[PDB]
């Protein structure tokens, strides 16, 4: 039962760029790789970000380019997610997902949806 | 969405009756060996209700 | 031809090997749906649509 626990995301005002953790287990992580995937209200999901195992390349489209990056720790067996110059647009569910090629309605997690309060 | 609940979706062979496989080896779907890695012909064998 | 024209072409009367289609890591998108991506050399059927 491979669980994949995220860690909630509090309201943050504007001005400081937002930290987001999201963790797995109960499989090996170092052979797959992790993806960050957002649905936000009165519309579908959409895939945002994925990064790679070995090469280690950040592919996220480019609408949210200059903006959101990315860093897996196997150590700690996780991802964190920075945005920077977050706007209200940003208000989301910015959930998990084991990535695939596709990443096409793969596994997932519960996650934590995040609102940027002006 | 409720996605907790997972199944598997790639297997080399059909299981034997009453048999519990956990493994989560990345599934090979090609000539090229997969060795744990995911890339093309390596699918990951779990799927998730939702 | 254009996406709005797309072209059409029927294949009947020879053998089709997809194995080398499958297995050529050319090609970026790769979705069967109603057969699984291998194993499609074991069907067999009236006519194709390309």
């Amino acid at each position: 039962q491979v669980q994949l626990v995220e860690t909630g995301g509090g309201l943050v005002q504007p001005g400081g760029s937002l930290r987001l953790s999201c963790a797995a287990s109960g499989f090996t992580f170092s052979s797959v790789y992790m993806n960050w995937v957002r649905q936000a209200p009165g519309k579908g999901p959409e895939w945002v970000s994925r990064i790679s195992p070995n090469s280690g390349n950040i592919g996220y489209t480019d609408s949210v380019k200059g903006r959101f990056t990315i860093s897996r720790d196997n150590a700690k067996n996780t991802l964190y997610l920075q945005m920077n110059n977050l706007k209200p647009e940003d208000t989301a569910l910015y959930y998990c997902a084991i990535g695939l090629n596709l990443s096409s309605s793969s596994v997932r997690g519960q996650g934590t949806q995040v609102t940027v309060s002006s | 969405g409720n996605y907790n609940y997972l199944y598997r979706l790639f297997r080399k062979s059909n299981l034997k009756p009453f048999e519990r496989d956990i493994s989560t080896e990345i599934y090979q779907a090609g000539s090229t060996p997969c060795n744990g890695v995911e890339g093309f012909n390596c699918y990951f064998p779990l799927q998730s209700y939702g | 031809a254009s996406v709005y024209a797309w072209n059409r072409k029927r294949i009947s009367n020879c053998v089709a090997d997809y194995s080398v289609l499958y297995n050529s890591a050319s090609f970026s998108t790769f979705k069967c749906y109603g057969v699984s991506p291998t194993k499609l050399n074991d069907l067999c059927f009236t006519n194709v649509y390309a």
